[PDB]
């Protein structure tokens, strides 16, 4: 609830469940991936989507259930002269699996030249930074991007709610939900003391 | 695997670096622009010569990728502009000479002296205005007798190697050099061959021909008022009274010429000034303008990192109406914008050019240019005149409901374009032309100025008001020549200026004379104008041109629907004298 | 029931005031039926007798 009305975010997708409909609800873990690109980079991150993303740095599954978020970084991360510690990579020789992470710097090539340990003609390093700076358009300024994923296991939930609370009320003829207890009657304060556990 | 994947790759490694490197030259030539002093020349160079440097050795490496097997033509497009040699093909002795003679001739040309008088202001300010025969003439003498002198002598020695470079680059001459942008190739029907942008452009320009011939010879007529002692009602005009010190406009004749200067033209500078418009409200009516065309609005980074308004003593900068692109999304003006209706015209003019600049940004870097070197230009004016109309600024609400357009009000506004516009087509014309003979070598270095002398009877009309010969040349003492420019620009803007007018006109559904055209909540002309600012240079102009215009070649019937009332009253004022005029006379 | 009603849809708590913005959605889909179509997505046509 203080992600979704949060107010903050200039995306906020959901997938596998409506994003209204997520407090209401229990899994067995949830895990939350993180990382910058550019805004013009943004658009690629969708399950079914392609792009450098997609196919070099980050990749969803196209069954995929969690959220997406992104919001621009600009202000905090982009400088004067450009920010260039942030790297994409540009070429791999095969596009990534879902999930995948490498961060293996190994010299790309295209066409019949083996580089043999340098770069040169169409020997290339497979990695670029961005350099983002306050000039730059908001197409070429940075993202903050965050992806959620659920967790559903045969193993117990972990992570759930949180559940609303309400007020007692006494005498009356009420029903009530006593920590999954249910019933209905009426309520009074009782003498007898039960252990601490019971 | 392919070459095409091979070439894929290094253009993909080439087009991420070259946005980046010109960006970071870009920025600091931007801010000398907006600082005009040291240091920020320093950094603008280093970043600017690192570029360079950066862009000849990928042209050096593009050489090993074998061009004929890549089928995506994109890649192989990107191939052709940057495989392109240019200069380093030549001997390094004969390149540092040639860059000797364009150095030096371009700096006489920057520093000449009349005497003593510079070039600007004080022979412009004077040829503009002198309206005295003998200050005429020793102000164009003396141009060609004191600074021609020294232009000639290396204008001879720069044709032969600027002709070496065009053999060696595999020009037919270096005219076809300048040609070879015109050129489409490899496309069925749309090809287009360096050699044939000397026919239509011949072909049009005998085609508008008679509509300056008639009127040359009203001007004439009317200006044997001013000069009735030096003029022949028969003869070619001279190069020296014709408001010009070159004679290329005409444009300063209109006060003597207007036929019912009793009708002044439209104007509402005056209700702007009273409404005290900030020139900051005049680019948010020129977005609005954009806007009503359809266009979309400014980023918000470029109202800041603009520079809209005059600076000021307390920063030196040299301002004109610029339109500015750095990459990365980087789009600003640079104006010194005052408060004026051609402050706010301008203003369109560059605007047109932040648009071109913008919508071919989708493509990759070398083809983030325009389809051809007039279109990006005519592009600039269109959004210029479709907003100039009375109807339009009608609509501005500036114009008043009082003094409406009429025919005495409009002739007299056509006037003065035909003597900025149709006055110039011949004189350019003349000198591109000139130019392909000089580099063809039709006429050998003696002959340049004889022939030149006879072109200037057939074409433009004008004729030496006292001879001049292998000492002097009236080609090489102006710009064009002395700064090596592509002139014939200015013969395609302006036909690919009303092409496109009459197909956004027949888009407005536009009634009668073009004139009072507007495309102003027509938001399908600006659709179907941005579908070709979306392409530039990544698809045949002779395509664009069909998309907008669907002539598949170049036509100049839609001018002579522009000036159409104004040919009319030509040729019924004409016969106050003889018609046209005659080769044989000149004033001794 | 049958309700032709095309009052717009809201997916989230932001209002949407028939503005059609944010969180606001159109509550009818159209149907693919191209020829060239897999037969799961290819037309039927269903009556009901009671
Ligand atoms: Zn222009």
């Amino acid at each position: 609830s203080v992600l979704y009305n949060s107010a903050s975010f200039s995306t906020f997708k959901c997938y596998g469940v409506s994003p209204t409909k997520l407090n209401d609800l229990c899994f067995t873990n949830v895990y939350a991936d993180s990382f910058v690109i550019r805004g013009d980079e943004v658009r690629q991150i969708a399950p079914g989507q392609t792009g450098k993303i997609a196919d070099y740095n980050y990749k969803l599954p196209d069954d995929f259930t969690g959220c997406v978020i992104a919001w621009n970084s600009n202000n905090l991360d982009s400088k004067v002269g450009g920010n260039y510690n942030y790297l994409y990579r540009l070429f791999r020789k095969s596009n990534l699996k879902p999930f995948e992470r490498d961060i293996s710097t190994e010299i790309y090539q295209a066409g019949s030249t083996p580089c043999n340990g340098v770069e040169g003609f169409n020997c290339y390093f497979p990695l670029q930074s961005y350099g983002f700076q306050p000039t730059n358009g908001v197409g070429y300024q940075p993202y903050r991007v965050v992806v959620l994923s659920f967790e559903l296991l045969h193993a117990p939930a972990t992570v759930c709610g949180p559940k609303k609370s309400t007020n007692l009320v006494k005498n009356k003829c009420v029903n009530f939900n006593f920590n999954g207890l249910t019933g209905t009657g009426v309520l009074t304060e009782s003498n007898k003391k039960f252990l601490p556990f019971q | 695997s392919t070459i095409e994947e091979q070439a894929k790759t290094f253009l993909d490694k080439f087009n991420h670096e070259a946005e980046d490197l010109f960006y970071q030259s870009s920025l600091a030539s931007w801010n000398y622009n907006t600082n005009i002093t040291e240091e920020n020349v320093q950094n603008m160079n280093n970043a600017g010569d690192k570029w360079s440097a950066f862009l000849k050795e990928q042209s050096t490496l593009a050489q090993m990728y074998p061009l004929q097997e890549i089928q995506n033509l994109t890649v192989k497009l990107q191939l052709q502009a940057l495989q392109q040699n240019g200069s380093s093909v030549l001997s390094e002795d004969k390149s540092k000479r040639l860059n000797t003679i364009l150095n030096t001739m371009s700096t006489i040309y920057s520093t000449g002296k009349v005497c003593c008088l510079l070039l600007e202001p004080g022979l412009n300010e004077i040829m503009a205005n002198s309206l005295d025969y003998n200050e005429r003439l020793w102000a164009w003498e003396s141009w060609r007798s004191e600074v021609g002198k020294q232009l000639r002598p290396l204008y001879e020695e720069y044709v032969v190697l600027k002709n070496e470079m065009a053999r060696a680059n595999h020009y037919e001459d270096y005219g076809d050099y300048w040609r070879g942008d015109y050129e489409v190739n490899g496309v069925d029907g749309y090809d287009y061959s360096r050699g044939q942008l000397i026919e239509d452009v011949e072909h049009t320009f005998e085609e508008i021909k008679p509509l300056y011939e008639h009127l040359h010879a009203y001007v004439r007529a009317k200006l044997m008022n001013a000069y009735p002692s030096y003029i022949s009602p028969i003869g070619c005009l001279p190069a020296h009274l014709l408001g010009d010190m070159w004679g290329r406009f005409w444009t300063n004749l209109y006060s003597l010429t207007v036929p019912f200067g009793q009708k002044p033209n439209i104007d509402v500078t005056d209700a702007m000034v009273d409404q005290a418009w900030d020139a900051q409200r005049i680019f948010k009516e020129a977005e609005k303008f954009f806007v009503s065309v359809g266009l979309p609005n400014m980023t918000q980074g470029f109202w800041e990192n603009s520079m809209l308004t005059d600076p000021g003593n307390v920063q030196k900068a040299v301002c004109h109406p610029t339109a500015w692109d750095l990459g990365k999304g980087d789009f600003r003006i640079l104006m010194c914008t005052k408060v004026t209706m051609d402050d706010f015209l301008t203003a369109h003019h560059e605007m047109g050019h932040i648009q071109y600049d913008m919508a071919y940004a989708a493509q990759p870097f070398l083809l983030r240019n325009g389809a051809n070197e007039g279109f990006h230009e005519a592009v600039g004016e269109i959004m210029s005149l479709s907003a100039a109309t009375p109807k339009h600024l009608k609509s501005i609400g500036l114009l008043s409901p009082d003094f409406q357009e009429d025919n005495e009000t409009e002739i007299n506004f056509l006037l003065k374009q035909a003597l900025t516009i149709v006055g110039t087509l011949p004189f350019t014309y003349m000198l591109e032309k000139w130019r392909w003979m000089v580099f063809k070598g039709e006429i050998p270095k003696d002959q340049w100025m004889k022939k030149w002398w006879e072109m200037k009877r057939e074409i433009v009309g004008v004729v030496e008001p006292v001879p001049h010969d292998e000492t002097y040349c009236d080609p090489a003492s102006l710009f064009h020549v002395s700064n090596d420019y592509s002139f014939i620009r200015y013969y395609t803007r302006t036909l690919y200026q009303f092409q496109f007018q009459e197909a956004l006109c027949q888009a407005a559904k536009h009634e009668g004379p073009l004139h009072k055209c507007d495309i102003s909540n027509s938001t399908e002309a600006g659709q179907k104008l941005f579908n070709m600012l979306r392409l530039g240079k990544s698809e045949p102009w002779t395509l664009a041109l069909e998309n907008v215009v669907g002539a598949k070649n170049m036509n100049v019937r839609p001018l002579l629907n522009y000036f159409e009332p104004l040919f009319t009253w030509l040729k019924d004022q004409n016969k106050n004298s003889f018609v046209g005029w005659s080769t044989d006379w000149s004033p001794y």
